[PDB]
């Protein structure tokens, strides 16, 4: 049951989706024909079908978190927040989503790596922002030049994201696509960046 | 692309009186507006970012206010320190552009000057050209005159004068006045003298000496 | 604590380049943005254009095609060069630091927060001339208060600097604004008011700096 939230703002962590009790079981999940609270901060969400028809079906689940803020993040600035994905009158962000940036008027290379010991697959989400203006991103991410190294045995993206000013959707010209993969056990799956890299948080072992 | 348009171009204000003065952008331009306040021989020195935010450092009398194309600096108690020229400058777009500039003038209370007067030096006579200079010192307000007479002739086209700027502390003014003739002109000649008008003389006081 | 220093030539030959360095202390360049401005005598501020650290620039379109701003990362230094120059280039020159800023990432705001001293350039065909000084003595004066100076005359081009006392002696020192001559050369009057008593318990020695020239020569003023 998702209430007011789609599957998209409940399985990346949309703040006004509350759904937090979880559960291992339905099949079927529930939505209303237009859900009102799904991608609150605006991008495209990659297999967004797929993923749905994936997620129904969920024998054994839970929520834990792959890359902890306080630990995995000691280079980098993880409080980005956004007055789109609002909470009671305050600027919030995805619950299993991070938003890096930089600290100290750095962003250093990165490299972060989960190695899946969970015996099942777990489900990993994350985003790629795309500014509307060169400014933005050099201001966030202290370069003109960015990549984003998503690798696995089964998957492999190379990102380069790109200044694009479109048209404002919830008072933003910017964007965050979003994207998963299912992530066997024994595989390891491996991010790199210097800048865009909205790092998951949170991520879904079923 | 953004013209920026202050307003006024100067003011006097008393000490401990809240002044206000205004920015305009030609096209929106949001928040996206600073302040800079410049004292004279120093650069520029920020104060307010993005339309309201204080710089650190910066005084708490010191606020910003406004959005779109119509913006506020406000000094809420006025102090003799903060006598300078004042500046908003947007950073929406390039090419960065800058206000004309407000010139804040500080109004204080009537104070004659100190008249002080410098015959040439033999050192400087040496070389074949004298100057005389008059000093007014520590007056209010800046309006003075400086009227030479060398040997009871009232002189003309031989005198320039230069003023100093307001004082940061007592907001008072200081001016030299000086007459430059050739040694031989200057030899020609006795009595000099610089007579010197203004509100806190109650009539014109004169420095003068012989050679 | 970080600091910027501008360095360069104040005399500049007509159709002849300006290059200006700025000197960056107590920090580093990287990541801000590194920019110029002037500001001609009596008339407001105008951008001339910024570098950021990667080596991107923007310029003013008014002098686009006469100006070059460059970075030099390995000596903390970034560089101004204006080609052709004319009287209307004639300024105060200033270097800046232009940082982002931000407190939430939906609004991300710049601004100028560091700024060098600033350094006077003089678009001229005239030939630099060191200043002579001369001891503006006190006489029989005033209550208890005496003022004495020094005349510096006759030097080219802007600016001098002028300390009492290598600087120990602040308080109630005038330095009166330059004015140009006839001549094409400047001229300044430094006064002092110090006690009547002092004439004799101290000495007054007026130290005037002019740099085009490499002229550093003081005056005593004695009664
Ligand atoms: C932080 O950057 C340093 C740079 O040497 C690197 O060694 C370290 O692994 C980074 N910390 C991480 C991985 O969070
Ligand atoms: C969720 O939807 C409700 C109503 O449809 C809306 O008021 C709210 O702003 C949305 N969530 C966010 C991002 O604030
Ligand atoms: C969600 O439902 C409707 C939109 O269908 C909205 O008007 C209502 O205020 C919301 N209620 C909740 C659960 O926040």
């Amino acid at each position: 049951q998702l209430g007011n939230c789609s599957v998209a703002g409940w399985i990346l962590g949309n703040p006004e989706c509350e759904l937090l009790i979880s559960r291992e079981s339905w099949s079927y999940i529930v939505e209303k024909p237009n859900p009102e609270n799904g991608t609150c901060y605006p991008g495209h969400f990659a297999d967004y079908e797929e993923l749905r028809e994936q997620l129904s079906s969920v024998s054994s689940f839970e929520r834990f978190e792959i890359f902890p803020k306080e630990s995995s993040w000691p280079n980098h600035t993880t409080t980005g927040v956004s007055a789109s994905c609002s909470h009671n009158g305050e600027s919030s962000f995805y619950k299993n989503l991070l938003w890096l940036t930089g600290k100290n008027g750095l962003y250093p290379n990165l490299s972060k790596s989960y190695a899946n010991n969970k015996e099942k697959e777990v489900l990993v989400l994350w985003g790629v922002h795309h500014p509307p203006n060169i400014g933005d991103q050099r201001a966030l991410y202290h370069t003109e030049n960015a990549y984003v190294s998503v690798v696995s045995s089964h998957y492999s993206r190379k990102f380069t994201p790109e200044i694009a000013k479109r048209p404002k959707v919830r008072d933003q010209e910017g964007r965050i696509n979003y994207y998963w993969t299912l992530l066997e056990p024994g595989d390891t799956i491996i991010f790199e960046a210097n800048g865009n890299l909205i790092a998951p948080r949170y991520a879904f072992a079923l | 692309d953004i013209q920026m348009t202050q307003s006024p171009s100067s003011l006097s204000a008393s000490v401990g009186d809240r002044v206000t003065i205004t920015c305009r952008a030609s096209q929106s331009i949001s928040s996206y507006l600073n302040w800079y306040q410049q004292k004279p021989g120093k650069a520029p020195k920020l104060l307010i970012y993005a339309a309201s935010s204080l710089q650190s450092g910066v005084p708490s009398r010191f606020s910003g206010s406004g959005s779109g194309t119509d913006f506020t600096l406000t000094i809420s108690s006025l102090q003799p320190e903060d006598f300078a020229t004042y500046y908003c400058q947007q950073s929406y777009s390039i090419p960065l552009t800058f206000g004309q500039g407000t010139r804040l003038e500080i109004k204080r209370t009537v104070a004659a000057p100190s008249v002080f007067i410098f015959p040439p030096s033999d050192e400087q006579l040496k070389s074949g050209t004298a100057s005389v200079v008059c000093l007014l010192n520590n007056f209010y307000p800046r309006e003075a005159k400086v009227q030479w007479k060398v040997d009871n002739a009232l002189q003309s086209g031989n005198s320039q004068e230069s003023v100093t700027e307001q004082d940061s502390k007592d907001s008072t003014y200081s001016l030299s006045s000086t007459l430059t003739l050739s040694k031989a002109d200057y030899e020609k000649h006795k009595v000099y003298a610089c007579e010197v008008t203004h509100q806190g003389l109650s009539s014109p006081v004169t420095k003068s000496f012989n050679r | 604590q970080v600091q910027l220093q501008e360095s360069g030539p104040g005399l500049v030959k007509p159709s002849e380049t300006l290059s200006l360095t700025c000197t960056v202390s107590g920090g580093s360049i990287s990541s801000y943005y590194w920019s110029w401005i002037r500001q001609p005598p009596g008339k407001g501020l105008e951008w001339i254009g910024y570098i950021y650290y990667s080596g991107s620039t923007d310029y003013n379109p008014s002098l686009k095609s006469r100006v070059t701003i460059s970075v030099d990362t390995s000596k903390n230094q970034f560089s101004l060069k204006l080609s052709s120059v004319t009287a209307a280039d004639t300024a105060v020159y200033y270097c800046a630091r232009r940082r982002s800023d931000f407190e939430t990432v939906d609004f991300i705001y710049h601004y100028m927060d560091v700024w060098g001293k600033g350094t006077t350039v003089t678009v001229s065909s005239a030939s630099t001339k060191g200043p002579s000084v001369f001891p503006l003595a006190p006489s029989s004066k005033s209550g208890g208060t005496a003022a004495l100076g020094c005349l510096v005359k006759d030097y080219f081009p802007e600016p001098v600097t002028v300390s009492w006392n290598s600087g120990a002696l602040t308080s109630g020192v005038h330095t009166f604004p330059a004015v140009l001559q006839s001549s094409g050369l400047y001229s300044l009057s430094s006064v002092v008011t110090v006690p009547s008593s002092s004439l004799g318990t101290q000495t007054y020695i007026c130290n005037v700096n002019h740099k085009p020239s490499n002229t550093k020569v003081d005056k005593r003023v004695e009664p």
